[PDB]
């Protein structure tokens, strides 16, 4: 049986939250060139998505 | 004095010498990105933001 006691205090870390990262496929992709968004739009709406 | 053109890590031209007289810097990026729609809801009223 014990007979003393030990108030002891421990730590724990745990996300919850990470980086809200928002990339712009029509700038990363085809940046300002006219006929390579036109040649992009042709595969679909995939930068929607 | 013998660099020219400069780069970045993404190999995007950031700075480049002036050609012609007055050597000074160059292009910076623009604005863009994606226009977001604030609704206060159809049935309410018809104001948008």
């Amino acid at each position: 049986i014990p007979t003393n006691f030990s108030i002891s205090i421990t730590t724990e870390v745990m996300p919850v939250s990470m980086a809200k990262t928002s990339v712009d496929c029509n700038m990363y992709i085809c940046g300002d060139s006219t006929e390579c968004a036109n040649l992009l739009l042709q595969y679909g709406s995939f930068c929607t998505q | 004095p013998f660099q020219q053109f400069g780069r970045d890590v993404s190999d995007f031209t950031d700075s480049v010498r002036d050609p012609k007289t007055s050597e000074i810097l160059d292009i910076s990026p623009c604005a863009f990105g994606g226009v977001s729609v604030i609704t206060p809801g159809t049935n309410a009223s018809s104001e948008v933001a």
